[PDB]
């Protein structure tokens, strides 16, 4: 009755999941793997080979290079924003809150998402790119220059951390749903019917972990400290920031990589 | 300007 009710929320979550991100787990794993029906992804792995890719252009200047790489990412990123928008209005309590908490819950919790995304996309030797058709090195991204060389890095670092969990896109609904309802972001008028979402989120998923990976070892635990790792990779991007104002120039960099860089977070 | 809450604001509508 109890674990009825909460098996029923998890299935309820995993369906609109299903309807409101159409770029699913299981979808970025088929193309990476290759059970794919259409022509495997275009592997780009030197200059050579990125110069042999036609498939995706003004004048950028160095001490701007790395913003407009940054801003890029970040508009491109609106339909993933919709998105998950679209995903949280569907969890039950979520639009019976204070507009104005809805709308904070969102603007801090879409970029740990967003990585969660990212995760999906990449495995232990490189990234999607370019709606899937192409696929970028780790080896290459870290080989590049200046400060860009250590962009991608700790994203791959924790991507596969978290994807050997196995999670599938069934457990990532109700993960997202506990990452959207944190009680404690900057700004929330009523910190608690927040809480109490979350919490009967907590429990399902709890169980949704016990059904679905019945053999795994603190899987549970090992799951919420990711919802930590994934904050900091939020606030290591302000670090960051940093670094470019005042790096040892230049920050040049090819056209196509900067093309690359955009699709990337 | 119009930053991330606006395309929030805007969806949730
Ligand atoms: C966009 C594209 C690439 C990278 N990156 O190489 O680290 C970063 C971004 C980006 O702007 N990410 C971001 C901005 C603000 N908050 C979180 C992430």
């Amino acid at each position: 009755p109890e674990s009825a009710d909460l098996r029923a929320l998890a299935k309820h979550l995993y369906d609109s999941y299903i309807k409101s991100f159409p770029l699913t787990k299981a979808k970025a794993r088929a193309i990476l793997t290759g059970k794919t029906t259409d022509k495997s992804p275009f592997v780009i792995y030197d200059m050579n080979s990125l110069m042999m890719g036609e498939d995706k252009p003004l004048q950028e200047q160095s001490k701007e290079v790395a913003i407009r790489i940054f801003q890029g990412c970040q508009f491109r990123s609106v339909e993933a924003v919709q998105e998950i928008t679209e995903y949280a209005k569907s969890i039950p309590g979520f639009v019976n809150l204070d507009l104005n908490d809805q709308v904070t819950l969102l603007k801090y919790g879409v970029h740990e998402i967003i990585y969660t995304m990212l995760a999906s996309l990449m495995n232990k030797d490189g990234v999607l790119i370019s709606e899937g058709q192409g696929f970028m090195t780790r080896e290459f991204l870290k080989s590049l220059r200046k400060p860009f060389g250590d962009f991608m890095e700790p994203k791959f670092e924790f991507a596969v951390k978290f994807n050997a969990l196995e999670l599938d896109d069934s457990d990532l609904a109700i993960f997202i749903a506990v990452i959207i309802l944190s009680g404690d972001r900057p700004g929330l008028l009523n910190v608690k019917p927040i809480e109490d979402i979350q919490d009967n989120l907590l429990q399902a998923l709890e169980l949704q972990l016990k059904l679905n990976h019945p053999e795994s070892s603190q899987l549970f635990a090992k799951l919420l400290q990711k919802m930590t790792d994934l904050r900091q990779i939020v606030t290591e991007h302000v670090q960051l920031l940093q670094v470019i104002k005042k790096t040892e120039t230049d920050m040049s960099l090819h056209p196509l990589l900067q093309e690359i860089y955009k699709d990337l977070y | 300007n119009l930053g991330l809450e606006d395309i929030i604001r805007k969806a949730l509508m």
